[PDB]
This record gives C-alpha cells, structure tokens and sequence, in this order.
C-alpha cells in the first residue's frame, strides 16, 4: 500500500537550521525516486531536489548551497535538510515517488513556517 | 536549465465547456512532461505522464498533446470537479520544473 | 539516430596494463553514458552508467569520463578476468544506440 | 533472485516467423520497461525496441517496426518478440535486458537474458 508521510517542526526562527522526514511504505527505495517539492503560501509548486534509487542527489541549483537531502534505506525514510533559513521559506513542503519519471504518489505536506 | 511556461494564469469557464491548457519549454524535453490536478488544499494528483498516457483512475475526458516544447492539456466537457489549478513538470533532466500554473475557476 | 563511434576495435594489452577505450557520439549526449562488458560466453554487464557511475560489483580499476561528444573507459591494472567486449550505449534519445564495440585480448 | 529466463526457437527456415520468451523471477514485469536487444555475428549490439507492461507503451526503432511484435503477459511474467518473414539477415543473438534500480540518468539496462540464438535457414 503506498504511503509518504512528512513530518516537520511546525515553525522554526530565522538561520536555525531544519529537517523534515518522509516515511515511505508499500515499496523500496531503490526502484524509485523521492523528489522534495515545496509550495509558498499563495503559489506554485517549487523543485528542491531528488534522491534516485540508486543513492545520488540533484538539487534546485538555487538552493543547492542550503540544501541536502539522504535517506536511510532500512528504515525507508528520507529526509531534507535546509541552512540558514528565510523567512521566504515558509511552506508546505512535500516528498514524492517518483515512478518511471513521473510523480505518481504525493504525500500530503507539512507545513513550515520561518517565525522570529 | 530548462523553463516551462503556462498559458493562461487564469481561466473563468462553465461547466460543458471544453478548455485548453499550455506548457511551453525552453527546450526540447522530448515529451518528457507530465500534468497535475491540486484541487484546494490537497496535494497534486497525477493525470498525464509522457505528454498522452493517462494516469489509472483518470478520465478519459482529459487528453495530454505535444511535442517539442509545445505541450497541452484539453478537458473536454467540464464537470464540476474538475475546477482547480494545473501543473504541468517536465522530467527531461534535473532540475526538474514546474510550469506556473493555471487556476481554473467557474464562470 | 545518434551515432556512436567507439575506437579501437580491437586490441592486446598484458597483465597489469593501463588501457583506454573511446567513445563518441554524433552529438552531444549530455553523459548519459553507459558500458557493457560482454564476456565470452554472451553474459553481458552494465559497468558504468551515467558517464562515471559504477555500478555495485565492479572493480574501482574501471574509470569512466567525458563529457558533450567525448567520453572514455580506463582499465587499470589489467586482469585476466578481463578479457571481454566493452560496448557503450547512449541513453539521451530513442531509439538506445550501442558503439560497434572493442575486443580486449590479454598477450 | 533477480534472473532472466531465455529461451525459443533457435533454428528455423527462411521466411518463417518465430517467437522468443524472456521469463522474469525474482521481480514483477508490470514494474519495468523489458527492452529486446540483438547481436549480429561478430557485430555490434542493436537495440530493437521496449514494452512498459503496466501500460502496453511499445517503443520501436523505426528499422525493426513491422519486422519485431513485442508482447507481454504480466499473468506469466513473461514478455515476447516475434520476428515475421525471416531473412538470412535475422540470424543473431537475441537478449532481453531490463532495469530493475532506478539509476541516476537514464537508459542503463543492469540485467540481461543469456541470448538466444536464431538461424535462419
Ligand atoms: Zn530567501
Ligand atoms: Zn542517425
Ligand atoms: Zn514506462
């Protein structure tokens, strides 16, 4: 049964750094991808990275600096994390499976936002 | 890297009606996109990959066309559920991205 | 179709030997590059993926790089084990092409 | 284990048809593309064409289009590659290979079949 569930912090302040985690079931890490996607209140949908199947890493070239992104196969989590935040980066930050190029199952998002 | 933009931002229609939805690349992403559905505060739900195949479960009054980096998405006779914003996201090479969007609203 | 032009043919090296193999394509491939090893009795392997991905199994004695047209496979310390028929095979656009291949013989 | 089980009929006549079996194990076919891949005689590798069997997406090289059917039954976990009109030309090795790990990039085949050899007659 395929399931990814983020879970996040809820509100951090500005430069404290931050992970969020992705449960995944219903299927192995090595035959898909899990890409971090994030939504600005009042906005599209943003590209941060991916992580294949395989282990390697590909990130916005925007954040590249600021993010990174591994994942623990045994435990089938994986997990994004973020320097030095903005308060810009308040989001609904979400993972998906990638499938055969395609993000065919979404989770349902977690909310960050940057406080003070 | 490689930029989608979506024509229109916005589009007011009527239930019946058949609509039209664009995604134009920087570059060739050899057919290389896909189309999501977020209907208000949900996540997006997958409905065309590889500009034509239809995700399971997805009517077939959805139909995805293109190539180059000309790309579209037609709904044919809207129904009421179908009201929301559109994604299109090409998967050509990394950084993958995301078309602006459209915000499909009823007249 | 893009063309892959894969020198030499063939060759004889001795135990211990450094060789190199190249490859080129009739246009950039932006490295998706992959290598085969084909031993003698037809089992075929995927050594290298992805220009200089190696892949799980397979001896650090065996380099890839490149880069646009250009790309290269180098054995080092050359092993007994080795004598086989390296391919590479362009992954960028369909249809997947393969270079004509190189002989590998120990003297 | 992951393995790909080849077999068919090896020696046939001139303008005949044939039909070869690429059995998975080890994984599900309706989770990967099975590619077909032949081998001429002291030649180099040619890709024939693919099957995405959750799907039925079939992608040809245009030069085998007409000339190779692939076909396959995710009840079987098996997939298929008929070859129609059988020429003298037609006398190679034939593979299936597939993609099992999604690897960074695209286009790596990390398993393969053993071939199967085709004399045309
Ligand atoms: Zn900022
Ligand atoms: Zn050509
Ligand atoms: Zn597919």
């Amino acid at each position: 049964q395929v399931q990814l569930q983020e879970s996040g912090p809820g509100l951090v302040a500005p430069s404290q750094s931050l992970s969020i985690t992705c449960t995944v079931s219903g299927f192995s890490l090595t035959g898909y991808g899990v890409n971090w996607v994030r939504q600005p209140p009042g906005k599209g949908l943003e590209w941060l990275g991916m992580i294949w199947g395989d282990g390697n890493t590909d990130y916005n070239s925007a954040l590249k600096s600021r993010l990174s992104i591994s994942k623990d196969n045994s435990k089938s989590q994986v997990f994004l994390k973020m320097n030095s935040l903005h308060t810009d980066d308040t989001a609904r930050y979400y993972c998906a499976r990638e499938r055969d190029y395609r993000l065919d199952y979404w989770g349902q998002g977690t909310t960050l936002t940057v406080s003070s | 890297d490689i930029v989608l933009t979506q024509s229109p931002a916005s589009l007011s229609a009527s239930v019946g009606e058949t609509v039209t939805i664009t995604c134009r690349a920087s570059g060739n992403i050899h057919n290389y996109l896909a189309w999501y559905q977020q209907k208000q505060g949900k996540s997006p739900q997958l409905l065309v990959y590889y500009t034509t195949t239809l995700a399971d479960g997805v009517p077939s009054r959805f139909s995805g066309s293109g190539s180059g980096t000309q790309y579209s998405l037609k709904i044919n006779s809207l129904q009421p559920e179908d009201f929301g914003s559109y994604y299109c996201q090409h998967f050509w090479s990394t950084p993958r991205t995301f078309g602006g969007g459209t915000k499909l609203e009823i007249k | 179709d893009i063309q892959l032009t894969q020198s030499p043919s063939s060759l004889s090296a001795s135990l211990g030997d450094r060789v190199t193999i190249s490859c080129r394509a009739s246009q950039d491939i932006s490295n998706y590059l992959n290598w085969y090893q084909q031993k003698p009795d037809g089992t075929v392997k995927l050594l290298i993926y992805y220009t200089s991905r190696l892949h799980s199994g397979v001896p650090s004695r065996f380099s890839g790089s490149g880069s646009g047209t250009d790309y290269s496979l180098t054995i080092s310390n050359l092993e007994q084990e080795d004598i086989a028929t390296y391919f590479c095979q362009q992954g960028n656009t369909l249809p997947w092409t393969f270079g004509g291949g190189t002989k590998l013989e120990i003297k | 284990q992951v393995q790909l089980q080849q077999s068919g009929t090896e020696l046939v006549k001139s303008g005949a048809s044939v039909k070869l079996s690429c059995t998975a194990s080890g994984f599900n076919i309706k989770d990967t593309h099975m590619n077909w891949v032949k081998q001429r005689p002291e030649q180099g590798l040619e890709w024939i064409g693919r099957i995405d069997p959750a799907n039925g997406n079939i992608q040809y090289d245009p030069k085998f289009r007409g000339k190779a059917t692939i076909t396959a039954d995710t009840s079987s976990n098996t997939a298929y590659l008929q070859l129609s009109s059988l020429t003298s030309e037609d006398t190679a090795v034939y593979y299936c290979a597939t993609k099992v790990i999604y690897y960074q990039g695209r286009g790596a085949m990390d398993y393969w079949g053993q071939g199967t050899t085709l004399t045309v007659s």
